[PDB]
């Protein structure tokens, strides 16, 4: 079942559609696999693809909203002034977010 | 008696409105008719923007040129 | 006083900035349903015709929308290409200058400015 | 070919002939357009198909007819009925009188077959870079057309471009005499043989006279 | 008048009125006599333009033309 | 007769000498340690960022990244006041008269660049001249590719010993001029 | 109307007559290519104007091509729908 999933098309860029099989002979080549990467209905294969292509990338794109989250919350955990905000939220500004001292970036970061 | 470049010879194109005019291609094929206006028959390695590579030139438009070699159309 | 020009002001202005437009936009749209409208950028005017057929009319522009025009002997040059043509002929080929000039001549373009039908 | 005898679709109300179709607002604007292009065909089984004016279509078992403003959905339809392998589909032009007038498969073959009396129109015997420059045909018969010159015009002027470059060999042509020509015209000697006689030794005369001013300091 | 700007109020920039007329009625009338006769000569003028050059005048117009002396010589000059 | 006057407001050197063809001459620019622009903007710099620092806590990491960044800005003034800035503005400016030896000069970073750019273009060109295929471009041969990059340095000799010898250009009746303008 | 021109250099494809939305171009027989058969456009009074014909050709540069004329438009070359000019 699982031994069908290989790295074998991961070289060979834009497997999935049938109108790139002929090589990437100009740069519309690259716009094309780009457009065509999402567009299930299009690519290859029978329908039932079509099905699990959607039903995964879903998946996908819900573990992204989670990692986001997870972000957010690591930013608020551990990169921000969430403690004096909770103690005094009238007079504190809400700061999950630093930035780097780097070329004077330093000049980004404000008093909260 | 053939007539025309030889099959898998190189040619430069001399068609001034084609999309390899003074480019390179090899022969494909010759039509030996002598009513065929346009037999020469060449392959090109860089299509044109209808992504056609081959197309049929004339008697007095392929002028039996070198290879390309590196770096050169 | 300075003014006592307005006087003239309250008669030129109302005129030339609204009866004048309005008749002027009257008038173009009136011009627009005539025959002659736009008879020299609209194909296929009756006026057209006419000052084309006037232009031929005239002696020195006669022959001139010919764009062979000029040959000051043409059976000089038709005698001439004939000799230097059978002195180049290919073996027994059997077209002569004569017929082959007819026949390239004559083209077959009937959608060429078949508007001048209508005028 | 016989063309049939199409009826105006204003006269032809509740036909036979009529596909069941949905009815839309898409279908030619009556009250304001009296020419209508029909299309027949018979057909094999009742297929559901697209009509080119938006809703669907389900062709009758025998003769079908239909009928829209403009040809090209006409030919839209067509293409549609020949990928169902629907072939012998014929597209008349009616006329505000009625006229029909036979259209689509103009000699009984579809245009993409070869068919035998065609003649090929609008051809041009060169390739598209051979017709001549805009430039030349100025104020002729192609001031701005010059795709539609014949293929003498056209060599006529690319003969004359090969020939005006050279530039040393050109005749400057000589400067009319005015003052004392231009008479009334009826004021002529006839004889048209003899003048073009004058032609040659006036052209002689200025030669002549050209080459010898030209042999003073070259 | 109601100044704007930064340069007029600090500045007391002002714009003087004549308190005169300017120009009579009768001068001004006497300019719209000259300016009927332009607009006169530019209809006229409008309509030659848009009628454009008629050569068949030669089968009905009297007179015979006339090239004057310069213009054949210009002619021959060369071009 | 003054020429500041003379020309509304702008100033003429007047003297035709070799020593004043250095940028160092010009009457518009001045050291910068010595000029009342430059000690006046750097101090409000210094001004502005001290007054920053004082809003947080005397113990904070925020406090110590602000005396850093005050130390940076002292480091600033002292590193720049050899550059030569206007006698106006205080802001230094970089030479671009091809001196070579003066501070903020443009010549160093030109020369840099130039050999940098060069070895970019040539390793790109000698990766496509020994890949002559589309495939290669997609798909990219990674050890030719850092082969072709490592090799670019030798770029200011290579490609002059192609233009001499005929290896870098390619008469142009070896490539599509361009759109036909004629025939007839 | 347009104007829709057949060059020398067909190859009687017949892709430019099956691309024709309102059947202008047609094949007709020749002997200038191995087709034996080049493109012609009888009925050029219905060229709309697409330039489908000219995308579908494959030859080097257009064996057909087609000129447009916006101070010629017809009634068949503009698609006029709701509005009849005969
Ligand atoms: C749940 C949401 C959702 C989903 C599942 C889809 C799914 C799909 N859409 Mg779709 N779409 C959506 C929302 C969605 N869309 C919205 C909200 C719009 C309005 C803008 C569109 C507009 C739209 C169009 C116009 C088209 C599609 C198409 C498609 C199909 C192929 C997409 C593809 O391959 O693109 C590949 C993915 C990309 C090219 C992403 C590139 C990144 C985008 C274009 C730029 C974003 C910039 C970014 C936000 C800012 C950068 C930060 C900056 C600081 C640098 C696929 C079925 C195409 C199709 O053919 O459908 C069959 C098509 O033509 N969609
Ligand atoms: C998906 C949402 C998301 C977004 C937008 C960011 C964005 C950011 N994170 Mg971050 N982070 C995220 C998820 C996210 N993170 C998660 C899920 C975790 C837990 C594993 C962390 C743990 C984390 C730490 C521990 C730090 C950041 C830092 C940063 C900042 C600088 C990142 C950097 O140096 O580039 C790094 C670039 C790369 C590694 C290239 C790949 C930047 C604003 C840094 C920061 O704010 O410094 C003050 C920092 O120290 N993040
Ligand atoms: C040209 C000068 C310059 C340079 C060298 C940088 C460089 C940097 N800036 Mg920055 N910045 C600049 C100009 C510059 N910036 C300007 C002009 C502004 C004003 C708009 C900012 C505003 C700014 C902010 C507000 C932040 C940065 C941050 C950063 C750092 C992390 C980038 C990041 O979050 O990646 C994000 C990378 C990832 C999330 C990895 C994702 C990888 C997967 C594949 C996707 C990076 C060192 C961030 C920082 O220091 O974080 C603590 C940050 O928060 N910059
Ligand atoms: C370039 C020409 C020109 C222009 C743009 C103006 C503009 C103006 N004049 Mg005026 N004027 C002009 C020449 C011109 N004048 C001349 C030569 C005279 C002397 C006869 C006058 C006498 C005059 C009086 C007495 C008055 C104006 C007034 C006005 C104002 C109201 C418009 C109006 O009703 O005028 C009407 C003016 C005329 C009918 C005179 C003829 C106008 C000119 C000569 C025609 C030029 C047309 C130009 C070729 C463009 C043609 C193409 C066009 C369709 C785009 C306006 C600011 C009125 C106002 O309120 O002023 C404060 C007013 O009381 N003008
Ligand atoms: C304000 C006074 C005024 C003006 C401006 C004109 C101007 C014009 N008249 Mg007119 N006319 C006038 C008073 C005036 N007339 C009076 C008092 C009478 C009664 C005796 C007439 C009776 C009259 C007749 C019977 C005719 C004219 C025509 C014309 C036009 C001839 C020029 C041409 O060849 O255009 C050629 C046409 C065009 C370039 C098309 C655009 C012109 C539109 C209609 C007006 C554009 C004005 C613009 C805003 C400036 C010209 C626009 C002739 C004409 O061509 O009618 C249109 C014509 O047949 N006029
Ligand atoms: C068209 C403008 C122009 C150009 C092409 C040059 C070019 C040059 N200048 Mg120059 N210069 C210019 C304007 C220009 N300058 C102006 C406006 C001034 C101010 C008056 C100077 C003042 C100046 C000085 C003071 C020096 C140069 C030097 C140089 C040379 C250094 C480059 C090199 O390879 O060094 C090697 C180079 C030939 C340097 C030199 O002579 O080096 C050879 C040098 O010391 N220039
Ligand atoms: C440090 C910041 C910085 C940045 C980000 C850039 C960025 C850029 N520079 Mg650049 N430049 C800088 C500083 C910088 N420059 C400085 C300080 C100088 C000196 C004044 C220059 C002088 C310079 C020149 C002269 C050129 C660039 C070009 C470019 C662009 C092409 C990148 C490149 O080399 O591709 C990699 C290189 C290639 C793909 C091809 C090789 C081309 C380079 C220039 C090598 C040529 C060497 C040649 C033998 C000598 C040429 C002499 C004469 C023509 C100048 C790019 C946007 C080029 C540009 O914009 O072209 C449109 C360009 O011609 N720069
Ligand atoms: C700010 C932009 C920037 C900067 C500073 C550099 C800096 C550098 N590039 Mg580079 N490069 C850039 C943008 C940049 N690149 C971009 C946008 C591209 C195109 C994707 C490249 C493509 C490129 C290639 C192909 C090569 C370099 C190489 C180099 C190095 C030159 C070799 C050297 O001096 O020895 C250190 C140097 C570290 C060369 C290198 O690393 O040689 C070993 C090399 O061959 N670069
Ligand atoms: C660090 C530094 C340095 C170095 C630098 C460098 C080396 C850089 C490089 C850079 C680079 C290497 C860059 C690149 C860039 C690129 C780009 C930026 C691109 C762009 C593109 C575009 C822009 C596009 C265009 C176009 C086309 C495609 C065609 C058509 C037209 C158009 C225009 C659209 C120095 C030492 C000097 C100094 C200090 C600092
Ligand atoms: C000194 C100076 C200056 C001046 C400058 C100049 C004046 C310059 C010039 C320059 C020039 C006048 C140049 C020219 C050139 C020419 C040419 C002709 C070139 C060519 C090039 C090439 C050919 C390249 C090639 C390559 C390489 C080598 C590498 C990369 C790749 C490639 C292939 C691209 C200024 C004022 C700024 C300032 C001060 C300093
Ligand atoms: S598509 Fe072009 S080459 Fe093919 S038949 Fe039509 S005109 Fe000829
Ligand atoms: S432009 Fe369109 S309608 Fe006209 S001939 Fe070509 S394909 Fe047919």
């Amino acid at each position: 079942i699982f031994r069908y999933i290989n790295t074998t098309l991961w070289a060979k860029a834009g497997h999935f559609n049938k109108a790139l099989s002929k090589g990437a002979k100009t740069t519309t080549w690259i716009w094309n696999l780009h457009d065509y990467a999402h567009d299930f209905d299009i690519q290859q294969r029978s329908t039932g693809l079509i099905a699990r292509k959607v039903f995964s990338s879903n998946l996908a794109h819900l573990s992204l909203v989670f990692f986001w989250i997870s972000g957010m919350h690591l930013h608020g955990a551990y990169l921000s002034n969430y403690d004096i905000w909770l103690k005094d939220p009238k007079s504190i500004t809400p700061s999950s977010h630093l930035a780097y001292s780097l070329i004077g970036q330093d000049i980004l970061n404000s008093y909260t | 008696p053939w007539v025309g470049p030889k099959k898998g010879s190189w040619v430069k194109i001399l068609r001034p409105e084609s999309y390899w005019f003074q480019q390179r291609g090899q022969v494909v094929n010759v039509n030996q008719k002598p009513e065929v206006k346009y037999p020469v028959t060449v392959k090109f390695d860089s299509v044109n923007y209808a992504n056609v590579n081959t197309n049929g030139y004339a008697l007095w438009e392929v002028i039996e040129a070198p290879a390309p070699g590196p770096g050169e159309v | 006083k300075y003014g006592d020009q307005r006087k003239f002001a309250a008669v030129l202005v109302p005129l030339t900035t609204l009866v004048f437009p309005a008749v002027a936009m009257g008038m173009f749209v009136l011009y627009s349903f005539q025959e002659d409208a736009f008879w020299r950028i609209v194909p296929g005017t009756k006026r057209a015709r006419e000052l084309d057929e006037a232009w031929r009319e005239h002696p020195l522009f006669a022959n001139s929308k010919d764009p062979l025009d000029g040959l000051i002997n043409p059976d000089d040059y038709e005698k001439g290409l004939e000799e230097a043509w059978e002195r180049a002929k290919p073996a027994g080929s059997t077209v002569t200058v004569k017929d082959k000039l007819k026949q390239l001549s004559k083209q077959n373009n009937p959608h060429w400015e078949s508007w001048r039908a209508m005028s | 070919v016989v063309a049939e005898a199409i009826p105006r679709p204003e006269d032809l109300l509740d036909s036979p002939k009529f596909p069941m179709f949905e009815g839309s607002t898409g279908g030619y604007m009556s009250r304001s357009t009296r020419e209508r292009h029909a299309i027949t065909w018979t057909a094999k089984g009742q297929a559901k198909f697209e009509m080119p004016t938006g809703g669907f279509a389900i062709m009758n078992q025998g003769e079908n007819l239909c009928y829209f403003r403009k040809k090209e959905q006409c030919i839209a339809l067509g293409k549609q009925l020949r990928k169902m392998k629907i072939e012998n589909y014929k597209i008349y032009r009616l006329k505000k009188d009625g006229t029909v007038i036979f259209m689509h498969p103009a000699d009984g073959v579809f245009p993409e077959k070869v068919n035998k009396g065609r003649v090929q129109v609008n051809g041009r015997p060169f390739t598209i870079r051979g017709n001549p420059q805009q430039s030349e045909l100025k104020f002729t018969k192609y001031q701005g057309k010059g795709y539609e010159a014949d293929p003498l015009t056209t060599m006529f002027v690319k003969a004359r471009v090969m020939a005006f470059a050279d530039v040393p060999n050109l005749f400057a042509l000589p400067q009319p005499n005015m003052d004392e020509l231009v008479p009334a015209e009826e004021v002529d000697k006839y004889t048209r043989q003899e003048y073009t006689t004058r032609m040659m030794e006036a052209l002689k005369r200025v030669q002549d006279d050209r080459a010898a001013k030209a042999a003073k300091s070259l | 008048r109601v100044p704007g700007g930064k340069r007029t109020q600090e500045l007391g920039l002002v714009i003087p009125m004549a308190d005169e007329d300017g120009l009579t009625d009768g001068q001004v009338a006497g300019l719209f006599v000259i300016a009927l006769v332009v607009f006169i000569s530019a209809m006229d003028l409008a309509k030659t333009m848009y009628n454009g050059i008629n050569p068949a005048k030669f089968k009905t117009s009297k007179g015979k033309g006339y090239i004057s002396p310069l213009v054949k010589r210009y002619i021959e000059n060369g071009f | 007769a003054k020429p500041l006057e003379m020309f509304g407001g702008v100033d003429i050197d007047l003297e035709d000498t070799p020593a004043h063809w250095t940028i160092k001459a010009s009457p518009v620019l001045e050291p910068c340690k010595d000029n009342k622009k430059f000690h006046k903007k750097l101090k409000d710099e210094l001004y502005k960022v001290k007054k920053n620092q004082q809003k947080f806590a005397e113990g904070s990491a925020a406090y110590a990244r602000f005396n850093k960044k005050i130390k940076m800005i002292e480091l600033r003034e002292t590193a720049y006041g050899d550059r030569l800035c206007g006698k106006k503005d205080g802001l230094p400016r970089t030479i671009a008269t091809g001196e070579w030896n003066v501070r903020g000069s443009a010549m160093w970073p030109a020369a840099i660049f130039l050999y940098i750019a060069g070895w970019i273009g040539w390793a790109g060109r000698s990766y496509l001249i020994r890949t002559n295929d589309a495939a290669k471009e997609i798909n990219i041969d990674v050890p030719l590719a850092v082969t072709c990059m490592a090799s670019g340095f030798s770029w200011p000799v290579a490609a002059w010993q192609e233009i001499v010898n005929g290896e870098m250009a390619v008469p142009n009746d070896q490539i599509h001029n361009g759109g036909p303008w004629n025939q007839s | 109307s347009h104007a829709v021109k057949i060059y020398d250099t067909c190859i009687g494809c017949t892709l430019c007559v099956r691309a024709c939305p309102t059947d202008v171009l047609e094949m007709v027989p020749a002997s200038i290519n191995a087709a034996k058969q080049v493109a012609s456009s009888p009925r050029v009074e219905d060229c709309v104007g697409c330039k489908r014909c000219e995308t579908a050709c494959p030859t080097d540069f257009l064996s057909i091509r087609v000129y447009l004329q916006d101070n010629e438009e017809t009634q068949y070359s503009l698609g006029l729908d709701l509005v009849d000019w005969s």
